[PDB]
DNA sequence: CATAATAATAGTTTTTAGTTTATTGGG
DNA sequence: GCTAATAAACTAAAAACTATTATTATGG
């Protein structure tokens, strides 16, 4: 879960769009290249829940996950 | 409006309480006596804010704190209550008619101009607000115009100054039901419901007075001066007022926090508000939680335009409340909701508001549906002109199901259950529904307020069958159900 | 300081709002 | 082999219904 994102409605204040990724560090590119073509085979439920970005964890308690038990 | 519904029962004592008068049936004492009673029950149970009194007009001895002759003044204007219908039960069926010829009689010489002078009396003594002030009367005697001229047209007279005065007289078929024939001329002055006056229903309680108006602060420059009601209700369990079970005496019950240590009466200065969490108890105050509650200041502040397509059955809270436009400090708001109404063919894109009830409490997301004027031809404004504020869940508004998804079946199973129902189609009836524990509930209270044998058990509509339907159908919607080993295990 | 000044600051019963009340529950 | 997850009822509750008295203005 890259240190970065990972890879009218304008009501006001989301959740951070993303960060760079691309750009980034040559050695950062490699291994997130090496750790891609891992994704494509383990992208993980740690993800697959919710992928770990740093623009999305910041405004809301999306992380809470306001639910109850089933009846 | 506030107001008490001053109610006056007219019950003759000569004969029109006594005599078949065209009809077959037992003296008519008996049956208005029921009558009378039923009503006084369905105001108990279902409004106690209307003021009754019972006269006899006609009496050989006069029970009159007017003294006036041929007046029987039984019981005052007052709320109905428990001593009134004891009063009446003295005069209630045959051994109750037999008491009216034991302490008064029956023959009893009338005098109605008299009557309509201490019934005035009645109405002028009332010292509350007042809704409205009926003389409700019987007699077998519909046209008893042969008295005197002088007493009939001061009797008139004083019908015009009443109704002039706003007061208001009833008769209804007692002689000669239907056709016009009853009253016959005593229709000069007066211009059925026997079964629903003994039907007395009951436990109908309704808004009386406004309340909850707030402003529709839309944007940060303009608000719009509203009212927030209800029609909806849950009913209550009527109050247990704790009373002493041998004096019946009630209790005052000295609630307080107090310390299970030192015996001091603690108060909530000294004390704070708190929350066991993990490692760390999270203390807060009274004021404290307040602001935590305390978001912002009631009214509507809108937050957007919504079609009233996305909204459906999971799309769904708490009964929706109502707003109606106000102008008591905001002009143009009946005006241009006029406009909203009007176009509101267009207007089903619905206003959007986090709806902040009051100060100290938080707002919440409430849809709001537009309600136009639908008056109906009998001039009954069903949802007046408004909106039915339908509540935007939140992720807490959720308890999630499972996701065994379940495929349809083959369409001559639908067809023939469309059969079915729309063949076994209920009598649709909104005022239809009443509850079993409720209605019960009211049959003991009033029951067991007399000596009653028994409180009926009210056979409700609400109460499902195991024939009608089965005689409106049939089995055919099991034998229909063609599928090997039925849900009836 | 003159002395009946005649508005708000509640008085009201409001219904209607969060109250543990409750049992199936992991062995 | 065990042990909630509720929800009947909580027990309450904040609402202007109403406004007399003071208002401090102007005879005294």
């Amino acid at each position: 879960f890259l240190p970065f994102s990972l890879g009218g409605p304008f009501r006001l204040g989301g959740h951070g769009p993303s960060f760079p990724l691309k750009g980034i560090t040559e050695q950062q590119k490699e291994g997130l290249e090496i750790v891609k073509m891992v994704m494509i085979s383990l992208e993980g439920e740690d993800g697959l829940d919710e992928i770990y970005s740093f623009s999305e964890s910041l405004r809301k308690l999306c992380v809470f996950k306001k639910i109850e038990r089933h009846s | 409006y506030s107001g008490r519904d001053s109610l006056i029962f007219l019950v003759d004592a000569s004969k029109a309480m006594f005599e078949s008068q065209s009809e077959d049936e037992l003296t008519p004492f008996d049956m208005s006596i029921q009558c009378i009673q039923s009503v006084y029950i369905s105001k108990i149970i279902s409004s106690d804010r209307d003021l009754l009194a019972v006269v006899f007009y006609g009496t050989e001895k006069d029970k009159n704190s007017v003294n006036f002759k041929n007046i029987y003044v039984l019981q005052e204007l007052d709320n109905p209550g428990a001593k009134r219908i004891l009063e009446l039960d003295q005069f209630k069926g045959q051994q109750g008619q037999k008491r009216f010829q034991d302490m008064m009689g029956h023959g009893s010489d009338y005098s109605l101009s008299e009557v309509l002078w201490v019934c005035a009396n009645l109405f002028s003594d009332v010292q509350f607000k007042m809704s409205h002030k009926r003389i409700m009367l019987f007699t077998n005697e519909d046209n008893p115009h042969g008295n005197d001229s002088a007493k009939a047209s001061r009797a008139r007279t004083k019908a015009g100054d009443l109704r002039d005065t706003g007061i208001f007289l009833d008769l209804m078929h007692l002689k000669k039901p239907g056709g016009f024939d009853i009253s016959l001329f005593y229709r000069d002055i007066i211009s059925s419901k026997l079964e629903d006056l003994l039907r007395k229903v009951r436990a109908k309680e309704t808004r009386k007075r406004a309340l909850s108006r707030l402003k529709l602060k839309l944007n940060k420059d303009i608000v719009i001066s509203v009212g927030i009601y209800n029609l909806v209700q849950k009913a209550l369990k009527p109050p247990p007022i704790k009373l002493y079970r041998e004096t019946n005496e009630p209790v005052k019950t000295k609630t307080r926090t107090f310390n299970t240590s030192t015996g001091g009466l603690l108060l909530p200065s000294d004390t704070k508000r708190s929350q066991i969490y993990g490692s760390r108890q999270i203390i807060l105050e009274k004021e404290e939680t307040e602001e935590l509650k305390r978001f912002d200041d009631p009214g509507l502040m809108l937050m957007g335009f919504k079609p009233l397509v996305l909204l459906k059955k999971h799309h769904y809270l708490r009964p929706s409340l109502f707003v109606y436009p106000e102008e008591s400090l905001v002009i143009g708001s009946s005006t241009l909701f006029s406009a909203l109404l009007i176009k509101c063919l267009e207007k089903e894109v619905a206003a959007l508001c986090r709806y902040t009830p009051r100060r100290n409490i938080p707002p919440y997301f409430v849809a709001l549906v537009p309600q136009e004027e639908e008056l109906d031809d009998q001039k009954i404004q069903v949802t007046p002109p408004g909106f039915q504020l339908v509540f935007l869940p939140f992720a807490d508004d959720k308890r999630k199901m499972p996701f065994t998804e379940k495929i349809m079946a083959t369409p001559e199973q639908v067809g023939k259950m469309k059969a079915i129902v729309e063949k076994l189609r209920f009598t649709y009836r909104s005022d239809s529904f009443e509850n079993p524990v409720l209605q019960q509930h009211f049959r003991n209270l009033e029951a067991l307020a007399l000596d009653l044998m028994e409180p009926e058990q009210a056979v409700d509509l609400t109460l499902p069958k195991v024939e009608a339907m089965n005689k409106r159908l049939g089995s055919l919607v099991d034998e229909f159900k063609e599928l090997v080993y039925p849900p009836d295990y």
